[PDB]
């Protein structure tokens, strides 16, 4: 690949700044672009910079170009949860019809909620009784907690998901677990996970 | 702008697929990219203009046509399970900084047999009373289960409008049987509201799942309901308690 990006992936807390790198060997050089790609979506163009411009700004995104050393930086100011995406560096060699685009492999940025008051707990969600499933909710833990998969093929566990109650200015993690078997109870649902010692089991 | 149809496709092995891409922006340069979930974008075809067709960086059994400036259709002569992914069309402007514009993409799944196709079953799970007592908040869970293919869009509806705040749906569906190629899928979602909002009986909560499946054109010889494109839904009302 003519276009290389750094880091491969990174995790930051919301409210913080971060810088992503891009280095290329593309000759000749016409322009450099930064793309934001959300999960299951097409890339969106953020900044296009020709060799003539050393800076470009798109809201909270600021791109830098040093065409001598063939390097670009993308700075995100005051990162937000919505910034969680793949960031692609793309380079063009010509601006004419005969030109071509070279795609870097991307940087995966995860922005975590800043959870000040973790209240970890595992709840049982009263069955619709229209369904035969039993559902357990592991919630309100901080993002340091990892949710492991079950050791049972009849038990399904989904990874931590960040929910955002914009009103109360409240964000929370949660993981869902469900099974059809009579064996299944919320006390043992997340037994394969390392959970906070003070997790509330009603 | 730039357009792609169909948004979703499920087709049997060995059948011909045409993916439409059009734009009326007057752009000459057009691209076709392929991408599996979680992978990097792979250029598969590009075009300089009205009568140009060049191969991309990755080999494919697909061909492209550029008989007109407006249209850049992709053709899969006989579909195979390995063609399954998202196909994205793009065009760049002839002016300014030559911005690239991506179409909404087509999500294609090639199944061995169309009888592998199932709509979701959808169930809503009411908030725990222990959570309400402990947090003054109420989380509803929605489960969409046993669907194939993974062509699904989940949304929460409170009192007839779609809600986005207080919602988290899994980025990717689970496989029911991660050992099979045509395994069925499960999706989880959460909606959290205040305890007082949940406790109001006039408040109505609905989990909707838009499933993309067979069309009226597709043939169905099985006894079960034809697994067509449809919305499967589940609902709950505020509990007095």
């Amino acid at each position: 690949n003519q276009v290389e990006q750094s880091p491969q992936s990174l995790i930051i807390l919301e409210g913080k700044n971060c810088t992503l790198q891009c280095n290329y060997t593309v000759s000749p050089f016409s322009n450099l672009r930064w793309y934001k790609q959300d999960t299951g979506r097409g890339p969106v163009s953020l900044t296009i910079m020709t060799f003539s411009e050393n800076t470009k700004s798109n809201g909270r995104y600021t791109a830098t170009l040093d065409a001598d050393t063939k390097q670009s930086s993308l700075h995100i100011t005051a990162s937000q949860l919505s910034d969680s995406a793949s960031y692609i560096c793309v380079v063009s060699d010509r601006g004419s019809t005969l030109g071509r685009l070279y795609f870097g492999r991307g940087t995966q940025l995860t922005v975590w909620p800043d959870i000040q008051n973790p209240d970890p707990a595992v709840y049982q969600l009263r069955d619709s009784k229209s369904s035969d499933k039993s559902v357990c909710l592991f919630t309100d833990f901080d993002s340091q907690t990892n949710v492991s998969q079950s050791k049972d093929s009849d038990v399904y566990i989904t990874d931590k998901c960040v929910l955002d109650m914009r009103s109360m200015d409240f964000k929370s993690n949660s993981a869902v677990a469900w099974s059809n078997k009579s064996d299944f109870a919320c006390a043992n649902a997340f037994n394969n996970s390392i959970i906070p010692e003070d997790t509330f089991f009603p | 702008d730039i357009y792609q149809t169909p948004r979703y496709l499920v087709i049997g092995t060995g059948k011909k697929i045409t993916l439409e891409c059009s734009q009326t922006m007057g752009h000459d340069k057009m691209y076709w990219y392929q991408q599996d979930p979680g992978m990097e974008l792979h250029l598969i075809h590009y075009s300089y203009g009205v009568n140009s067709t060049e191969k991309g960086d990755l080999s494919s059994e697909s061909t492209v046509s550029r008989i007109r400036t407006e249209h850049f259709p992709l053709t899969l002569e006989s579909a195979r399970p390995s063609h399954t992914s998202q196909y994205l069309c793009a065009s760049t402007s002839r002016r300014g900084s030559y911005e690239q514009y991506f179409g909404p993409g087509t999500r294609l799944t090639v199944t061995e047999d169309l009888k592998n196709v199932f709509p979701p079953e959808v169930a809503v799970f009411e908030p725990s009373e222990a959570e309400i007592s402990h947090t003054q908040k109420a989380t509803l869970v929605c489960l969409a289960t046993g669907f194939y293919p993974d062509h699904v869009e989940l949304s929460w509806w409170v009192n007839g409008k779609e809600v986005h705040s207080g919602v988290c749906t899994d980025p990717q569906p689970l496989k029911e049987q991660p050992a099979l190629n045509d395994s069925r899928y499960a999706l989880s979602s959460r909606l959290r509201v205040s305890a007082t909002f949940w406790q109001n009986p006039r408040n109505h909560f609905r989990c909707q799942v838009q499933f993309y499946g067979l069309s009226e054109n597709d043939e169905w010889t099985q006894d079960r309901a034809k697994p067509v494109t449809q919305i499967v839904s589940a609902e709950a009302w505020g509990r007095a308690d």
